[PDB]
Parts: structure tokens; C-alpha cells; sequence
């Protein structure tokens, strides 16, 4: 008995640890934050899922400023469960500042195709090209939000190979390298000097651990506490 | 309250953000344009935004859903691929580069056509000398329609046979991928280089 009021006091101090500390991410890195306010009564807060860049993990970290850049804005992007919910946001959300909403009911994309990726390996090697979605990882109720936002786009070692790649007419395929520079086969090249600072998928990881440990012992708390207050 | 000092955090950080970011994509245009005028790189013309003018009334509206604005027409990627080694080499920023030769895929492409709740498609208000950057815009916006607001905006772009792209008079934005983008008080404007 003692040792379970022990165990809730030590909970409650992990969790007051931990708010402490998202709260301190959150002020360095304000970007990390998505707030809105509840666009109706009774609001179901699973509705929203949150920002693209919390609900990823990158699973091969040489690849992290491709990922990044293959993301590009659309780390920021917020998933949630409808075009609906995402109406009420734009209108009723009291949004601080602007943001594209993806609906996972409506979202759609045209994935890379095996056989596309299967050629992609030919042309450059299968170590040298990979699909970016391959590369995170992510809970599977997100998927149709991150095939669009990773599973259209190769992820290449080099500009070389990259170029071949996004151009070649079997393929017509976005890519990007690890360095950073974004091929668009409709007739784009993105690229330049990229510092050299830490990506900010490093700090949405950082947070992400954070926001995780924090929901499990919030969730072990609750349930040991109906379970004290059972014991009358 | 606290969500009131977050609220305070994020603004600050978005005004730092912007005056970074448009810093940034002006030196790294200058540098550009100054490669032009020496002639050490051939075949550049200058960003998108400055080749075409529209009426001010939509001057919101592209400038919010058209980023290729601010994408740099070149002759080719060739042309692009140097731009972007100068830029590395002189640790100068980062530019998105139109290949121009590429853009000729639109040629007979462009024609006019029937629009949801006869819309303005937002390419038709572009005004343009050569064809060649006509074939750009319509890369850039391709059949994008303007609404009035985000209920029109709705209905055009979800409640028909086939999925729109719609941007609002006030810069909201629905893709055909079924995205929906608005929230904040910053708009977007002046990104076009006239308005004839």
C-alpha cells in the first residue's frame, strides 16, 4: 500500500519534471508548438493529431536533412481526422499563425510505385536511392498523411545520381540528396549553402521523447489513481 | 497563461523568422543578379515574380498559393546547377531555380477552359510578354482558381466531379491533394513585380 503512494509521488515528480521541460523546449523552439482553441464544446482532442515532425522518427539519421528538406514546410503541416475538423480550425481554431492542415479522411497521393523504385535501384544502386517514407518511422493509423508527405519523393546520396533519377523518363520522380538539394522533375533544381546547425527534426525528436514519456506516465498515473481510490 | 506566454514566444519567433528568411532570399537574389550583370554565369533571367504583372485585387491570392514567385528562371539546369555550386562555394544561401527549357511542356497546354462556378482561373490574370514565361506561370499555377471565400473555396475545390486547386481572395488555400491551409493575421502580398 505504502509502496503504491510511493509510486504516485514518484510519478507525479517525473511528471512535473517533464511538463518543465517541454515547456523549456517549447520557449527555445516556439516553431515546436501547435495551440488552437477548441472550435466547439465537448471537443474531441483526438480529432487533431498535431504537427508532421512530432509523429516521425528518423529511422537512418545520415538521411535527416533529406528527410527534412523532402518535408520541407510540410514538417509543420497538422494532421487530423477530417477536411471537417480541419474547417473548424481554420475558421473557429483561433490559429496564432498560419498552417497547412492535412486531412486524413480527403488526403490523397500518388506513392512511389515498386516497379519505379525498382528501376530507381538499376539506374543508381539500391544503396544510393531509397523512398523517403521508407526511411521513418511513424504510427500506422498516420499513413496516408505521411505517404504524402514522404512517399513521393527518393531520397539519393549525390547530385549525380539524384539528377539521373528525377529525370529519367521511366521515373519522373521528385528526389532529394543527403546534402540537401531538391530535384523536382517538372524543371526545378532547390539548393545552396544549408548550415551546417542542427536539423530541426533533432529538436521535434527531442520533444517527441519527451511528449512520450510524459503521455505513458500520465496514463500510469490516472490508472493508479482509480485504482487508490477503489481501495475505499 | 501560460498558453498566453507561448502565444507570445511564437509570435516573436515568427516576426524573427520572416525578417530572416526574407534577408535571406534577397541576398541570395542580389548575388544572383550580380553573377547576371557580370556575365559570369550565363543564361539567368531573374525570379519569376518580376515577369509578370496582375491586378491588385489578387494580389493576395498569388502571392499566398504561388511560391514559385520566388524561384529563379534560368536557361536550363544546367544554368541552375551552377547557380547553386555559386551559391555553396561563396556560403551564400539557398534559391529554387526554374529550368526554362523544361517549361516548353506547356505549350499547347495553356488554352482556356470551363471553371466551377465560373471562377477566375489565376493564371489567365498573369500578364506576360513572352511565351516562354507564359509556359512558366502555367508551371507555377497551373489551373488554379481564385474563390471568394473559403465556403466557395470549399465547394469548388471538394464538391465537384473532379478535385480543384482553389486559393481565396484572402489567401486560403485548398490543393487537389486535399489540404487546406489559412490561421494567423500575416498575409501575403506584393509578391508579384507589377500591377499593370
Amino acid at each position: 500500500m505504502e509502496s503504491l503512494l510511493e509510486k504516485r509521488r514518484q510519478l507525479s515528480r517525473d511528471i512535473g519534471r517533464l511538463k518543465e521541460t517541454y515547456e523549456a523546449l517549447l520557449a527555445r523552439f516556439p516553431n515546436l508548438r501547435f495551440a488552437y482553441k477548441d472550435p466547439e464544446k465537448n471537443w474531441n482532442r483526438n480529432c487533431v493529431k498535431g504537427l508532421v515532425a512530432s509523429l516521425i522518427s528518423v529511422k537512418d539519421t545520415s538521411a535527416t536533412t533529406a528527410l527534412e528538406l523532402v518535408a520541407g514546410e510540410r514538417l509543420y503541416n497538422v494532421v487530423v481526422d477530417t477536411e471537417v475538423t480541419g474547417k473548424k480550425l481554420l475558421e473557429r481554431g483561433e490559429l496564432k499563425r498560419r498552417y497547412t492542415i492535412i486531412p486524413l479522411n480527403k488526403i490523397s497521393a500518388r506513392c512511389i510505385a515498386p516497379e519505379t523504385l525498382r528501376v530507381a535501384q538499376n539506374l543508381v544502386g539500391p544503396d544510393n536511392v531509397h523512398v523517403a517514407l521508407s526511411l521513418v518511422e511513424y504510427k500506422p493509423e498516420l499513413q496516408k498523411a505521411m505517404e504524402f508527405v514522404f512517399g513521393t519523393t527518393f531520397v539519393c546520396d549525390n547530385m549525380d545520381n539524384a539528377k539521373k533519377v528525377a529525370f529519367d523518363k521511366r521515373i519522373m520522380t521528385r528526389t532529394v540528396t543527403l546534402g540537401g538539394d531538391v530535384f523536382d522533375p517538372h524543371g526545378t533544381l532547390s539548393g545552396g549553402a544549408r548550415s551546417q546547425a542542427a536539423s530541426i527534426l533533432t529538436k521535434f525528436q527531442e520533444l517527441k521523447d519527451v511528449q512520450d514519456e510524459l503521455r505513458i506516465k500520465e496514463n500510469e498515473l490516472r490508472a493508479l489513481e482509480e485504482e487508490l481510490a477503489g481501495l475505499k | 497563461f501560460k498558453s498566453l506566454v507561448h502565444d507570445l514566444f511564437q509570435k516573436v519567433e515568427e516576426a524573427k523568422s520572416s525578417l530572416a528568411m526574407n534577408r535571406s532570399r534577397g541576398k541570395v537574389l542580389d548575388a544572383i543578379i550580380q553573377e547576371k550583370k557580370s556575365g559570369r554565369i550565363p543564361g539567368i533571367y531573374g525570379r519569376l515574380g518580376d515577369l509578370g504583372a496582375i491586378d491588385e485585387k489578387y494580389d493576395v491570392a498569388i502571392s499566398s498559393c504561388c511560391h514559385a514567385l520566388d524561384y529563379i528562371v534560368v536557361d536550363s539546369i544546367d544554368i541552375a546547377q551552377e547557380c547553386v555550386n555559386f551559391l555553396k562555394r561563396q556560403n551564400i544561401g539557398v534559391a529554387t531555380f526554374i529550368g526554362l527549357d523544361k517549361m516548353a511542356v506547356w505549350a499547347k497546354k495553356m488554352t482556356e477552359i470551363q471553371t466551377p462556378e465560373n471562377t477566375p482561373r489565376l493564371f489567365d490574370l498573369v500578364k506576360v510578354k513572352d511565351e516562354k514565361i507564359r509556359q512558366a506561370f502555367y508551371f507555377a499555377l497551373r489551373d488554379t482558381l481564385v474563390a471568394d471565400n473559403l465556403d466557395q473555396a470549399t465547394r469548388v475545390a471538394y464538391q465537384k466531379d473532379r478535385r480543384w486547386r482553389v486559393v481565396t481572395l484572402q489567401g486560403q488555400i485548398i490543393e487537389q491533394s486535399g489540404t487546406m491551409t489559412g490561421g494567423g493575421s500575416k498575409v501575403m502580398k506584393g509578391r508579384m513585380g507589377s500591377s499593370l
